[PDB]
């Protein structure tokens, strides 16, 4: 009956820097809240209840506000190990309503890194079984947000294009990108010309790797 | 994570400990235990009086408690039984509640200064003589009060409520405690023009007043009498004149239902207190310390102006000085040696029955009391 | 030839032990077979865990049948921890400095504490009885919910009629201060009265608050000739600094009557006593050596010393107490305070007769 919802869906600042995020009430939530910290891969911990009162155990840094109007927070002194993913929980009727929320995304402001961009041919074991994969890789480059297209024989490619991103490294805030292809072996053996385009915010032109089969 | 508050009791019955301690755990149950987990300890009654306050300091210093339940052994004598809790967790003033007591001395809060009471006292039953009074249209009463504190509340409050209406009473007798001979005031009370006749007093010399009563023929057909509810129950019952108009609180032993109240108050006291700033513990320790404790009368403050929600007993208020305001009473007449309920008494008006009254000496119309 | 008549001298206020000892049974009383013990005892808590602790382990130390009880701090709940023990151990007890001297409303019915001071009455009497010698005779009073208050009006009401002279009262008040949120009615009670002599009924937790709600709305500049009873002046060294120039009160006399003075004179009090009944009926009570088991111990009744120890003098002196147990004859000073922030005195009260200066 109501819906959390917050702002912005996602946010990225520059480190050292304060964030401001706000859920807002669909209802007249009297004075409940939870502003909840989860790392990727880690269960989440509790920072706010109450909608004013800090977790035990929680750094003094983040504090927040509200009686029933648009809660906010305010985290200020920030570091790197913040920019996690937090969400909002309300608990009006309880132990019976119990609405979640969705919970922002948040990233961490970096200088432009040009992408390393490579690919490689299947290592003639998988056509054996049939099926042949094209591996297109990029590396160090930031931010996330990049096009990669594949040319095979100059003509564009959709509906077989899988993309996996890994997580912001510890030591450079990088991300990765690598593109795999899946294609029958008639169809591979029908085309000689594999290309991968690769656009980014970095890179003054897009940088195209091609190969040919069998050479 | 929560701070565990654990409260006392002082209930005798041990089984009505258990009670107590699961009537605690479903009161944490709904609140919840993120902040707050309130605990349970529990002590039985003694039989002298000073290792009770010895023991109630031990349980103090070994537990350092917000609140103290305290109720009635199971060998009456129900007037000294709470004066040596309040008195040891008084001298440090933290609130203590009474589940059953009903003696007038603890109203004065002065000597107590801090105990809550969940039912009214011996002296707020005056208030139904009066609009009994008004209803049935009786206005030259006698008062037979004795002489105590017990009398004397009752005489006051009953000598107020008569001023404020422009009205006063024929006379106000007044015979000695633990008397064994009284003709001498009954027969200054048989010459008059008054009949309504309001008793006040124990059980023992109620027995003593309706013999030399019943001796003279003073129980006759216009000679409507009044009395409260210590003055039907015991050895008083039997020697008793036919009509006897008398009281009684609906809800005065049923120890359960003023263990879950109590419970239920001191739950929401404190969940409420917690949201405040600058607050100190208790004194644990009854041997070292020796000061007041830094937050105890806004304890008390907070405490005396809650209106719990819905209990088993009904509304739960607080009267400016701490005993139970808003309650309900019975109206019983003495019918063939059986008491039979006519009438109730909903707090505010007297709602009659359809039940007949027996005046007394038969004569079920109604006297007009005057001559 | 009748000793071993046994009373205790607690000690609490830490004061010169040596200066009370020189003191307490110097005299050889002569006239009275008692020959009494006396015991000093030094402690330095006031839990009642130590009192009765300590009371107990005297009473079964020696057969001790009276105890005299002092302190320093001002705590108003010692005195009915004393009544409680002397109501179940029939011991009398009697409370001369302190904690144990504020005049408790009504002990226990069955028990024996006889305390010094005055009652609330007595007070009012006196009170009046300045404010007739000047002739201020217009007054209004203002209370709230505080032990007599009732009968402080009763009192005032009792006498207003009685004499000729043509006092003419107004207004009462009965509002308390444990009312939440009342802010606003009590400044516009206060604000309301105008009356040229007011007396007051507060106390110093809620007095100070009273004192600042009354100079914070501004009705204390000059004809506020305001008369307060004794427990609101508390401590005299103490000042809650508001206090507005031109209070008049009446306290006990705590200047001229020291220590060893009270020591002596209670030691005489219960000896005189004692003696008095033992060389009439022959016989002396004396209760077992259990404080925790006297269940079964009051089998002797000791209401013979109940109604022998009201009404005892010596050196030319009434020192008779009341049913209700306070001094009922004692001596009151009046003192005033002047511009800078202390107190003075004026004059001397005794016997119902006011010699000022």
């Amino acid at each position: 009956e109501i819906v959390m919802t917050q702002s912005p869906a996602t946010l990225s600042v520059s480190p050292g820097g304060r964030a401001t995020l706000s859920c807002r009430a669909s209802q007249s939530v009297s004075s409940n809240l939870a502003w909840y910290q989860q790392k990727p891969g880690q269960a989440p911990r509790l920072l706010i209840y109450g909608a004013s009162t800090r977790a035990t155990g929680i750094p003094v840094r983040f504090s927040g506000s509200g009686s029933g109007t648009e809660f906010t927070l305010t985290i200020s002194s920030l570091q790197s190990e913040d920019f996690a993913v937090y969400y909002c929980q309300q608990y009006n009727n309880w132990p019976t309503s119990w609405t979640f929320g969705q919970g922002t995304k948040l990233e961490i402001k970096r200088t432009a890194a040009a992408p390393s961009v490579f690919i490689f041919p299947p290592s003639d074991e998988q056509l054996k079984s049939g099926t042949a994969s094209v591996v297109c890789l990029l590396n160090n480059f930031y931010p996330r947000e990049a096009k990669v297209q594949w040319k095979v024989d100059n003509a564009l490619q959709s509906g077989n294009s899988q993309e996996s991103v890994t997580e912001q490294d510890s030591k450079d805030s990088t991300y990765s990108l690598s593109s795999t292809l899946t294609l029958s072996k008639a169809d591979y053996e029908k085309h000689k010309l594999y290309a991968c385009e690769v656009t980014h915010q970095g890179l003054s032109s897009p940088v195209t790797k091609s190969f040919n089969r069998g050479e | 994570d929560p701070k565990i508050v654990n409260i006392g009791a002082v209930l005798s019955t041990r089984k009505h400990e258990q009670m107590f301690r699961e009537a605690v755990n479903q009161a944490n149950k709904r609140h919840g235990s993120w902040k707050i987990q309130l605990n349970a300890t529990s002590v039985t009654h003694k039989p002298n009086a000073i290792q009770m306050a010895l023991s109630v300091c031990e349980d103090l210093i070994s537990s350092q408690v917000y609140a103290i339940l305290v109720s009635h052994p199971p060998t009456p004598n129900d007037h000294f039984t709470p004066t040596p809790v309040s008195y040891t967790a008084g001298f440090y003033r933290i609130p203590v509640l009474g589940l059953t007591t009903r003696m007038s001395i603890y109203s004065d809060k002065s000597i107590h200064l801090s105990f809550l009471r969940t039912v009214p006292p011996y002296s707020h039953q005056s208030s139904v003589w009066f609009e009994m009074m008004r209803v049935y249209n009786w206005n030259h009463i006698i008062l037979l009060v004795s002489d105590d504190h017990e009398g004397r509340a009752a005489q006051k409050r009953l000598e107020t409520l008569l001023e404020e209406r422009e009205s006063k009473a024929e006379k106000v007798l007044q015979f000695d405690p633990g008397t064994k001979n009284v003709t001498a005031l009954l027969m200054e009370a048989r010459e008059l023009e008054a009949r309504v006749i309001i008793l006040s007093a124990s059980e023992d010399d109620a027995a003593t007043v309706y013999r030399a009563a019943a001796m003279l023929n003073m129980t006759g057909s216009g000679y409507v009498w009044l009395v409260g509810e210590r003055e039907i129950s015991g050895n008083a019952l039997r020697y008793a004149p036919d009509g006897i108009i008398g009281l009684q609180l609906i809800n005065g032993k049923n120890e359960s239902a003023h263990i879950s109240d109590a419970v239920g108050v001191v739950a929401q006291a404190v969940h409420e207190l917690l949201e405040k700033e600058n607050i100190t513990d208790p004194p644990r320790g009854c041997v070292g310390n020796t000061n007041i404790w830094k937050t105890g009368p806004l304890f008390k403050r907070v405490l005396m102006s809650s209106k719990y929600a819905d209990g088993v007993t009904g509304r739960v208020e607080f009267n400016e000085d701490g005993d139970r305001k808003f309650a309900q009473y019975s109206i019983m007449n003495l019918q063939n040696r059986k008491l039979v309920q006519v009438g109730i008494y909903n707090g505010t008006h007297v709602i009659p029955n359809d039940r007949k009254i027996i005046w007394p000496g038969g004569e079920t119309e109604k006297p007009r009391g005057y001559q | 030839s009748a000793p071993s008549i046994g009373i205790a001298v607690i000690l609490v206020g830490t004061s010169d032990e040596v200066a009370i000892k020189d003191a307490h049974e110097k005299d050889d009383f002569h006239h009275l077979s008692v020959v009494p013990r006396v015991e000093l005892v030094a402690m330095n808590e006031t839990d009642p865990k130590s009192i009765i602790t300590r009371i107990c382990d005297l009473m079964s130390d020696r057969k001790i049948q009276g105890v005299v009880f002092a302190d320093d701090t001002d705590q108003e709940a010692i005195a009915q921890i004393l009544d409680f023990i002397s109501a179940q151990t029939l011991t009398p007890i009697l409370g001369i400095h302190g904690g144990s001297s504020m005049i408790m409303a009504d002990k226990d019915e069955s028990s024996m504490f006889f305390q010094f001071g005055p009652s609330i009455e007595q007070q009012a009497s006196v009170m009046l009885n300045i404010m007739e010698e000047y002739d201020w005779y217009i007054f209004s009073i203002v209370t709230t919910y505080f032990p007599g208050y009732q009968d402080f009006v009763n009192k005032i009401r009792s006498t207003i009629e009685n004499s000729f002279v043509g006092w003419e009262l107004e207004e009462v008040l009965l509002l308390d201060m444990s009312l939440d949120d009342g802010d606003s009615k009590i400044q516009n009670q206060l604000k309301k009265l105008q009356s040229p002599i007011i007396l007051l009924y507060c106390t110093k937790e809620e007095a100070t608050y009273i004192f600042e709600v009354a100079n914070s709305v501004g009705l204390t500049g000059y004809g506020y000739t305001w008369i307060v009873p004794s427990l609101v002046a508390g401590d005299t060294d103490t000042v809650p600094s508001e206090f507005p120039t031109g209070l008049i009160s009446v306290s006990y006399d705590e200047w001229d009557y020291g220590l060893p003075a009270r020591v002596r004179d209670g030691i005489a009090i219960i000896t005189t006593a004692a003696s008095d009944m033992l060389s009439e009926h022959s016989f002396i009570p004396e209760p077992k050596s259990s404080c925790y088991n006297t269940h079964e111990k009051r089998i002797y009744q000791s209401n013979m010393l109940n109604r022998y120890l009201i009404n005892v003098t010596f050196e030319g002196r009434d020192l008779s107490f009341s049913e209700e147990g306070y001094q009922m004859h004692p001596k009151l000073v009046i003192i005033l305070l002047n511009k800078e922030r202390k107190w003075e005195r004026v004059g001397k009260w005794k016997d119902k007769s006011l010699q000022m200066k």
